[PDB]
């Protein structure tokens, strides 16, 4: 027989690494079977909402979130924008999301990859279709801006064009080291709880014919309003692999939180879910190219991604 | 005021309906930036047109061994028009004029090199697609690279049944028009351009109009041409 | 620009004498000769053409427009449009970016000189155009900017001051005759300044320098450029004193020479 | 990728195109057969051209009109290629030489042409109007994709049918097809495009200085017909006689009549493919109203 | 269900196939093995290139992900160590979607499967299984699992689901359930009905997906 | 004879001693032998001999395979020669021809037709064909047609010699013709009218499938040739 | 002497040579550019009037290292394509392990001296360094002008007053040195013949008057003159009228030099 | 942009001395990271520098090695891209004569600085010192040979980078400002150079 150090052999092989780890009975993270990276986060950081009283009038940030899990650090801040509604239960046609886009900064500079673009549409999918955001809770509750007394212009709301809220999302992922969906919507997660609508207004005519030679909806600089996400549908993201032991390096071990090259490489059963704490589940990903996905471990890992949600969410009051 | 086509037969610039714009032409403009050069003034257009080559190839994998790499850049200054701050049409040009020269520059006689022609429009007014075709021919001609015959290019619009001879912008937003590319004296179209709807019957007296109108600017452009062989064989003597 | 070693080390050596041995005999800082044309857009309020004696060219049009100046913050707009480069390459944003410092509505160009009305001002279109460029186009640019602001010539107003849109006379026009700045460009060769360095001896340079001037004295914006990457080395704080007193001194003559209209 | 054709295969087809024999068994002036399919929704149809397989599907979707022209909605159309079609086809380079060009046929042909009528389209003059889109989805290739294109997309924007919409001022209500019956668009004229394939037998010093032109021309040209051709011209009528456009960017030159006399052949097609594009929506509009009396 | 296909109806391509389940609809064309490009090579085993067309407009992510989703079906059915240094050319045209495609993909994405595993099949690339997708939706008050929903059940379905497995032994083994795309709101209980429901009527659908291959390849060959 | 799935249960037993051909695959890891086609499984009798029939346009080079190329490159000892488009290219030696020496070498040319056969068909390597015979009718295709196919017509059109296809096409014309197991037929006839007869009627055959109905196709062919 | 343009017709005799610059179609010969009819013999040809350098076998050309090769480099010699130089056609200060290692005598951007040892079939030109004449380039700096100007003569390096040495490439790519040992003996120990290093005793002198030797070439170019051996020292005798070399780059200072030159040999 | 959801495009956007702490080696995925924020008592500012390589480029004949520096908004999106590309600019001009390039040939070095929060309590004249400390003390984490310790001040403007105990200035950089302060300012710059060179050597040693 030859062996060589653990540093070549996780660049010789990666299938060998996670083999001659798993015969050892530890994982290339160094973490145990069923453990999950430690999180830390930072919640509206970058919010022009962060100060009650100086309100940054520069910033354009709704809500933001800072997260850190093991190695890799992830931000998200949340952007806004109105549309005019052109237009006349718990169905899915009443619920709206946001337009993530996902930066995983690497040593490249170029074009969106795949991985950036697939993680924007599973942001968004999985929003919408675990029914956080309705969109009635984007409706623009629009005021009236007129001249009081004779200068100083007073701003009314309501305690008939009509407007939307349209919300965006900018994630950038810093020292990637595996799997980072899971830390982008949890980051998102995080960030949407902290988003704060700014309200509109409008002052109290390019159809009519003019001499030669001779509107829209505004912001507030200050007042904002919360934006009221169905708060029970808040789900937390978990991510599981299911590995068969080589004889030479009939067996399988189920492994939480993918990390490092040698994990994400060579295990190809993984199982994907979003759970909401004390509620149901909100996304559940099978996908079978490497052991066979039984139903212990589906079982495992659903009883998995429960505690998980409920750690995150508790964790940070 | 103005009109369009006045019943005395009069156009906008006062031109009648067999009338070319100010045609004006220069050989050898950019020596220090070009093997072969040309500037364009017919009418109110203003053509910079720029030959590089044949020349080796930047990179060994784009180069073909049996014939001459043709490029061209058509590059519409910003302050060409009553400026937009505003792509896919111009990749039409390009290519089309690329197309038109493939077949008259003996790319065969010139392997294993590469030809870049660098256009700039500095103001632009109607029939630019003939004007730029003018440019190159000049051009090319300036660089010594060996070409079949001249290629001419014109612009026709018809006003009810008379074809207007030379368009300008505000000819060519009030009727159809077409697009010739005439080889040399001959009455082969290397390029044939209807870009709107003409009636199937008075179509062919545009293209006689054209094709006409073709020869008067080969004519030009060589009248020119050899204006500055004799004047560069005479300083030199 | 390629050169053999053979050829980088006997420049070097020449330009870092005492004193400085330029290539082609020119002082530290002599001009090299330059061919200007203008008024030849007619469809511009104002054109230049500039030819450097290396082949480097550069076509500038002036182009107006009536805009609110209580809505419009700059009014003066330079886009620089390089042959041969992408119009988001690094050269050219950076050149965008420093022209437009260089004229900004309210430091070296006179901004009140582009008001019409009380509510509507001139906003100007600065295109610059380089048709060929073998080192640093921004003095070159600077010069043709400088050359096309001159030779520009605006429509007459008729109506009042205070304020419906201004009103222009038909045929009358006014000279613009607002103050343009000129932007030098330097290298910085051992223990000398050059003026106005030509491409052979900015690929031996140790560094250089961006050097703006209006109104007869030193204005801003001021870089410290990087002509090559090869031979880029520390430079002395006096090495940059001696170069704006340069600018100081020589520059005059580079603007009676260009004003000669 | 390239498709590499041999020698023997090359001087074959060109020496049976001077014994005046076409592979498929046409003459040089035959218009390949017309098949079009209609599916089950409105503007989903299907073309076919012997081995030529395009589909178009229409769709509209309510926006707002550019202010510059506020009495005109929105029209599009969408040519994307994919590898389906053949391996030759890079996936959705829309830069490519003969993507560029092709797109703009199109383009020229149905958009600039004003076949449909983006009048029609607007809701209100201010703002709320149709946004009509074309995609083009080439399935398989075996030449002739401008042709199929052209005539895929016009039999598309005449079998569909926009939802009906009522409009209580400011409140514009898209009725669905379970409540009020849609209204179909309106089509000022049907523009065929025919595309003439030219083949040189002789030598390129005979083309320029030649006294009789020797170019063999054929109409509607299969794959390996097209790609050994010498040039190409693509011409679009109606039959209201009129010239839509015309393209014959660079390649082998044509003597001028000839090209003329191209537009006058393909005259004679474009009556029968018009007729036969009018003749099969007629028959599909009689299949429904037969269901309607079962239902 | 009620499924019906066709295989082998381009021209150009290694192998084609046609697939319609209710009212979606994709044909799907296979190109391999064949020389591939430099980025896409592979020393070992073959490369896939999987591309995917929407019915309307241009291609968004929301194609990309299901380009994603197909790969992961596609890639353990496909004998990839066969063609070492290959490529395959697995592309899908959906034609009509059969369901709001602003807010459903799951019709789509197990039509494109069955569609991809087809053409697979006419292409003749060494495949190591069988394979079938069905899509399954639980609708709101009912709380029923209804196999094969409608456009109009996905309305008011409460969770969506893509269910594909491999099936080994004349289709009546499950070798792996090679793809398993849930959401919506559920639970356990709910999660293994939903796989004992749609493992039957997975079965189902290898069972007719043999009978249309054999139907199909068998007047192809000599006996 | 049986029709078989990929990942079905393989009939025969591992105690008889059987050759692999075409459609079975044996798993490095489990050692099954398990089928990867789709198709009709022919087993012989007695030694057994067991492969699966099924339909394919993309041919793989295999050795002592009968094949059609074009000349695409002339590289330093070897031509690039290509079997099929979009493929991977092949390697054509210049050694590999009858009395070849290092003082002639072939006269070929690019794009021209070459029959040969597959002698090196490494999955790792690129393949190679040669033209000169193995166990001693290769060399150039001058002029003439080819003809696309799909690789079972091609098969059968080389080894069965009840296949109606050559004999009704010797029946209308004299005709010189050339199979490749890579679905490529090169025709070549006397005058241009035969030699496209027989491009139309292998054309039609092909996609009929059906062996009755060959003999009325070349007889309404050539009917319309004339 | 004919002036000619493209697509004109030449002759419509067909008993003659089809030479460069035409083509043909039965009788009728065409021209293919714009040029001047040459009929020598049998061979009617037209001789474009521009172009880049065409190399000819013999022709002594000056150039730039453009990459390194296999076996062999290809040099910018300033024509259409480059020029090969094999390794067996340089003077190596063969073994093989001197094939690897060939950046250590000539890198890209290296400036040499070779010879026009034969042409290829496309035109390209093939060179060899197998004299004392030919190799790296150093002790100077290099300048070019067209081709044309350069006319071709037996000898084409020149050492000139002032201890400055010129090599005139056919080409137009000039090289100016300081004259070296072997630079005199050109009248009737170097083991580093690559060395990438100027000799270190190049005096100020020396420096000024390749300048001004640099703008007389320039100024020759400028006015179109054909630049030899005997105007190069015509020019730099005249040029000393100005104190400063750098005086001679303004317009009417070139314009001068070279009227000066033409009316002097009018006279002469 | 298809590669991304940019949502409905009716829809428009919404219209309304120095304490410093370094950190050193935190990403893993390139050669070498830093960590800078500062809090002075009008404006705080963090960014992220990630430095990789040297990382050979295919068939390079380069004697020396090829810096890039690409200054992004990593997030907050506060500064126009004409005048990050013109810092980048800036900060590739010194570094270029910082980096012991001759020491990597054929090879490329990569430099990233993410900008992750900007509050003032234009600016870019005041961020560039900043950038300036994360890349020296990143190419330090590195690996990368530099001839000195690269840090710069700011003061009414002018941004000044120093090596060599501010004997030698290796940038400099004026927008607006008064005339005449060249004196004053370099003198202000050579302060914080010298503090910051002083808190970045005290960085990579403990
Ligand atoms: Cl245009
Ligand atoms: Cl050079
Ligand atoms: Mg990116």
């Amino acid at each position: 027989p030859i062996t060589f150090p653990p540093e070549v052999l996780a660049r010789i092989s990666p299938e060998l690494s996670l083999q001659r780890h798993l015969s050892l009975g530890i994982r290339p993270c160094l973490r145990k079977y069923e453990e999950f990276r430690d999180v830390a986060i930072e919640n509206n950081t970058l919010s022009r909402y962060a100060d009650a009283g100086n309100i940054d009038t520069k910033n354009n940030i709704l809500g933001s979130n800072v997260l850190k899990s093991g190695k890799t650090i992830v931000i998200t801040s949340i952007t806004g924008g109105i549309i005019e509604e052109t237009s006349a239960e718990d169905i899915i046609a009443n619920y709206a999301s946001v337009y993530p886009v996902v930066e995983v900064e690497r040593g490249r500079v170029g074009a969106c990859t795949d991985e950036e673009m697939t993680i924007s549409q599973k942001l968004h999918d999985s929003i919408l279709h675990s029914r956080i955001l309705p969109k009635k809770a984007l409706k623009v509750k629009a005021g009236v801006r007129s001249a009081n007394e004779d200068g100083t212009f007073s701003v009314l709301y309501p305690d008939k064009r009509k407007w939307s809220y349209v919300l965006y999302a900018k994630i950038v992922v810093l020292s990637r080291t595996g799997p980072v969906f899971d830390l982008c919507w949890n980051s998102l997660m995080y960030a949407l709880q902290s988003v704060k609508l700014p309200r509109a207004f409008i002052d109290e005519l390019r159809m009519t014919i003019r001499t030669r030679g001779r509107y829209e909806i505004i912001c507030d600089q200050t007042k904002s309003v919360p934006l009221m996400i169905n708060a029970k549908n808040i789900a937390f993201a978990s991510n599981y692999g299911i590995v068969e032991l080589d004889p030479e390096c009939l067996n399988t071990v189920l492994i939480a939180d993918l990390d490092t090259e040698a994990e994400e490489t060579s295990i190809h059963s993984t199982i994907s879910i979003l759970a909401a704490p004390s509620g149901n589940y909100k996304q559940l990903t099978l996908m079978g190219g490497g052991a066979k996905i039984t139903p212990e471990m589906i079982k495992r890992s659903l009883l998995l991604s429960r505690v998980r949600a409920d750690d995150l969410s508790t964790r940070f009051n | 005021r103005l009109e369009i086509y006045s019943p005395e037969g009069l156009r906008l610039d006062g031109r009648r309906w067999n009338e070319l714009r100010r045609f004006e032409s220069s050989i050898n403009t950019h020596p220090h930036a070009a093997d072969g050069s040309s500037y364009m003034e017919q009418g109110n257009n203003k053509i910079i047109t720029l030959v590089k080559g044949p020349k080796e190839p930047r990179l060994k994998s784009q180069m073909d061994t049996s014939k001459a790499l043709l490029n061209v850049s058509v590059n519409i200054t910003k302050f060409s028009k009553e400026r937009s701050k505003s792509e896919r049409r111009v990749l039409e040009i390009q290519t089309s004029l690329v197309r038109m020269f493939e077949k008259n520059v003996m790319l065969n006689i010139y392997p294993r090199t590469v030809i870049d022609i660098e256009i700039h429009v500095l103001e632009q007014d109607g029939g630019i697609m003939g004007s730029l075709i003018n440019g190159i021919t000049l051009a090319l001609i300036d660089a010594g690279i060996s070409m079949f015959d001249y290629i001419s290019g014109i612009s026709v619009g018809l006003y009810d049944t008379t074809p207007l001879l030379d368009t300008n912008s505000l000819e060519e937003n009030a009727m159809s028009t077409v697009t010739l590319g005439v080889v040399g004296k001959s009455e082969k179209l290397s390029l044939l351009l209807v870009e709107d709807k003409i009636p199937l019957d008075r179509l062919e007296n545009v293209l006689a109009i054209g094709i006409a109108g073709a020869h008067r600017v080969r004519d030009l452009m060589d009248e020119e041409l050899r204006k500055h062989a004799q004047k560069r064989v005479s300083n030199a003597s | 620009m390629s050169l053999s070693v053979a050829e980088k080390s006997y420049l070097y050596d020449s330009l870092a004498s005492t004193p400085s041995i330029r290539p082609d005999g020119r002082l530290p800082h002599q001009f090299r000769p330059i061919e200007i044309f203008t008024d030849f857009l007619p469809s511009s309020n104002g054109s230049s053409r500039i030819i450097a004696s290396d082949g480097s060219e550069c076509i500038v049009s002036i182009k107006s427009k009536v805009v609110d100046h209580h809505v419009e913050n700059e009014l003066l707009q330079v886009d620089v449009d390089i042959a041969g480069q992408r119009d988001d390459a690094l050269v050219v944003e950076t050149i965008t970016s420093l022209l437009n410092k260089v004229l900004k509505s309210g430091s070296g160009v006179d901004s009140s000189k582009l008001q019409l009305t009380k509510k509507y001002s001139f906003k100007i279109f600065v295109d610059v155009l380089v048709i060929s460029s073998h080192s640093h186009p921004i003095s070159l640019i600077s010069f043709a900017i400088y050359s096309a602001l001159n030779s520009t010539y605006l429509p007459k107003l008729i109506s009042a001051f205070d304020d419906e849109l201004p009103t222009f006379h038909d045929y009358d026009m006014v000279k613009l005759d607002i103050n343009p700045p000129l932007v030098f460009i330097l290298a910085v060769v051992g223990n000398n300044m050059l003026l106005d360095p030509a491409a052979n001896e900015s690929e031996v340079a140790n560094n250089g320098l961006i050097i703006s001037w209006s109104n007869g004295k030193i204005t801003s914006p001021i870089r410290s450029v990087a002509l090559n990457d090869s031979n880029v080395k520390s430079f002395k704080p006096h090495l940059l004193k001696q170069g704006l007193a340069m600018v100081e001194k020589y520059a005059p003559d580079v603007v009676r020479s260009l004003e000669n209209l | 990728k390239d498709i590499e054709i041999s020698a023997s295969e090359s001087k074959f087809i060109l020496e049976a195109l001077r014994q005046n024999y076409r592979l498929d068994g046409r003459s040089f002036d035959q218009f390949r057969d017309v098949e079009i399919t209609f599916g089950k929704e409105f503007g989903d149809v299907s073309v076919k051209m012997g081995n030529t397989k395009v589909h178009c599907r229409i769709s509209c979707q309510i926006a707002q009109p550019y202010e510059d022209r506020p009495f005109e909605g929105l029209f599009v159309i969408s040519t994307e290629i994919s590898p389906m079609a053949g391996s030759q086809f890079e996936n959705g380079n829309i830069t490519g030489e003969d993507e560029v060009l092709c797109s703009r046929i199109i383009e020229k042909s149905v958009r600039r042409s004003g076949a449909l009528d983006v009048e029609g389209l607007c809701i209100v003059a201010g703002s709320k109007c149709w946004a009509v889109r074309a995609d083009v989805h080439f399935l398989d290739c075996d030449g002739g994709f401008i042709d199929a294109s052209c005539i895929a997309v016009m039999a598309g924007l005449m079998h569909f049918k926009k939802p009906d919409i009522t409009v209580h001022g400011e409140q514009i209500i898209v009725h669905p097809v379970n409540e009020r019956e849609p209204v179909p668009l309106g089509i000022l004229h049907i523009p065929i495009c025919v595309t003439f394939s030219f083949f040189n037998p002789q030598d390129t010093e005979e083309n320029i200085k030649g006294e009789t032109n020797s170019e063999i021309s054929i109409i509607d040209a299969t794959l390996k017909e097209e790609l050994l051709r010498d040039g190409v011209l693509t011409v679009t009528l109606n039959k209201n006689r009129e010239v839509v456009q015309v393209s014959k960017a660079g390649g082998l030159p044509m003597d001028a009549l000839t090209l003329m006399k191209c537009c006058h052949e393909a005259y004679s097609i474009i009556e029968k493919i018009t007729d036969q594009i009018l003749q099969l929506l007629k028959e599909d509009s009689e299949k429904r109203n037969k269901y309607a009396a079962m239902l | 269900m009620s499924v019906q296909a066709e295989i082998g109806i381009l021209d150009h391509v290694d192998g084609s196939s046609e697939f319609v389940s209710q009212d979606t609809k994709v044909i799907c064309s296979v190109t391999g093995p064949i020389e591939p490009k430099a980025r896409q090579e592979l020393p070992t085993q073959l490369a896939l290139e999987i591309i995917v067309r929407p019915a309307k407009g241009v291609a968004t992510t929301r194609e990309k992900v299901l380009e994603d989703k197909l790969r992961a079906v596609l890639t353990p059915l496909i004998t990839r160590h066969c063609y070492p240094r290959q490529l395959c050319q697995i592309t899908c045209q959906i034609l009509e979607s059969g369901e709001d495609e602003a807010e459903f993909s799951l019709r789509e994405l197990s039509c494109c499967i069955n569609a991809a595993f087809l053409a697979l099949v006419d292409a003749g690339i060494a495949l190591n299984s069988m394979c079938a997708s069905i899509p399954i939706a639980i609708i709101k008050d009912t709380s029923d699992i209804i196999v094969d929903p409608t456009a109009e059940q996905l309305k008011i379905s409460l969770s969506v689901h893509t269910l594909a497995l491999e099936f080994v032994n004349g289709g009546k083994v499950v070798k792996n359930v090679l793809l398993l795309d849930s959401n919506g709101d559920f639970n356990e209980d709910q999660l293994f009905s939903l796989l004992e429901l749609g493992e039957q009527k997975c079965q189902e659908l290898v069972t007719n997906i043999r009978r249309i291959i054999q139907d199909n390849i068998s007047p192809r060959l000599v006996v | 004879s049986t029709f078989i799935f990929p990942g079905d249960s393989f009939p025969v037993d591992p105690t008889t001693p059987v050759k692999l051909g075409p459609g079975i695959y044996c798993d490095p890891n489990t050692q099954e032998i398990r089928p990867v086609n789709t198709g009709v499984l022919h087993v012989s009798a007695k030694v057994q001999t067991a492969y699966i029939d099924y339909s394919s346009k993309r041919y793989i080079p295999s050795v002592n395979d009968f094949v059609i190329g074009v000349i695409i490159g002339t590289f330093s000892d070897s031509y690039k020669v290509s079997l099929q488009n979009f493929s991977s290219s092949v390697s054509l030696s210049y050694m590999a021809f009858p009395n070849a020496s290092k003082k002639n070498r072939p006269t070929l040319q690019v794009g021209d037709l070459v029959y040969a056969r597959v002698c090196t068909a490494e999955k790792e390597l690129e393949a190679e064909i040669e033209c000169f015979d193995s166990t001693t009718g290769f060399g150039i295709l001058e002029d003439g047609m080819i003809i696309d196919v799909n690789l079972n017509f091609a098969r059968q059109l080389l080894f069965n010699n009840d296949f109606p296809l050559l004999k009704v096409l010797a029946a209308h014309t004299k005709f010189e013709v050339a199979i490749g197991l890579n679905g490529k037929i090169w025709v070549k006839c006397e005058e241009l009218s035969n030699t496209l007869a027989c491009y139309r009627t292998i054309m039609e055959c092909c996609q009929k499938n059906d062996t009755a109905a060959f003999k009325d196709i070349a007889k309404r062919q050539f009917k319309e040739i004339l | 002497s004919q002036i000619v343009t493209p697509g004109e017709l030449v002759t419509d005799d067909p008993i003659w040579m089809r030479g460069h610059g035409t083509y043909f179609l039965d009788n009728m010969t065409y021209s293919s550019v714009a040029g001047t009819v040459s009929r020598v013999n049998r061979l009617l040809s037209v001789i474009p009037l521009k172009g880049r350098y065409a190399p000819e076998t013999g022709d002594h050309v000056v150039g730039r290292i453009a990459e390194v090769g296999n076996k062999r480099w290809k040099v910018d010699i300033g024509g259409k394509q480059h020029a090969v130089l094999m390794l067996g056609s340089v003077n190596l200060p063969k073994s093989e392990s001197d094939e690897l290692q060939m950046r250590s005598f000539l890198k890209e951007g290296d400036l040499l001296n070779a010879e026009v040892q034969s042409l290829f079939q496309d035109g390209s030109a093939s060179l060899h360094t197998r004299s004392l004449k030919y190799g790296k380039l150093r002790n100077g700096m290099f300048c070019q002008v067209p081709s044309s100007l350069i006319v071709r003569a037996k000898n084409h390096t020149h050492n000139l007053p002032g201890n400055i040495t010129v090599v005139l490439g056919v080409n137009g790519y000039i090289w100016l040195r300081k004259t070296s040992q072997m630079d005199l003996a050109r009248d009737t120990s170097s083991w580093q013949i690559y060395s990438d290093e100027n000799d270190p005793s190049i005096s100020n002198n020396i420096r000024q008057a390749i300048c001004r030797y640099a703008n007389v070439i320039k100024a020759l170019a400028f006015c179109e003159i054909g630049i030899t051996q005997q105007r190069i020292v015509s020019a730099y005798e005249a040029s000393m009228v100005y104190s400063n070399v750098g005086e001679l780059i303004e317009k009417n200072v070139m314009e001068s030099i070279g009227s000066d030159i033409l009316t002097a040999e009018k006279m002469r | 942009d298809r590669r991304r959801l940019l949502g409905p495009a009716a829809a428009k956007p919404m219209a309304f001395e120095q304490e410093l702490s370094l950190h050193t080696g935190f990403i893993e995925n390139c050669n070498g990271s830093a960590l800078v924020e500062a809090r002075s008592l009008g404006h705080q500012t963090s960014l992220i520098t990630a430095v990789y390589g040297p990382r050979s480029i295919r068939g390079s004949f380069t004697s020396q090695g090829t810096i890039s520096i690409q200054l992004k908004n990593g997030l907050l999106e506060k500064y126009n891209t004409n005048e990050l590309k013109e810092v980048s600019s800036f900060l590739m001009g010194i570094f270029n004569s910082v980096v012991n390039l001759s020491r990597y040939p054929k090879s490329g070095i990569d430099i990233f600085v993410y900008l992750t929060y900007d509050k003032d309590l234009s600016q870019i004249s005041s961020l560039i010192p900043h950038c300036i400390t994360s890349i020296t003390l990143a190419l330090a984490d590195a690996g990368i040979e530099l001839v000195d310790m690269a840090g710069a001040g700011e003061a009414n403007g002018t941004v000044v980078s120093f090596i060599k105990n501010g004997e030698e200035i290796v940038g400099f950089w004026k927008d607006d400002g008064d005339d005449e302060d060249l004196l004053e300012c370099l003198d202000r710059c050579k302060e914080q150079y010298n503090r910051y060179r002083d808190l970045m050597i005290s960085c990579l040693m403990n």
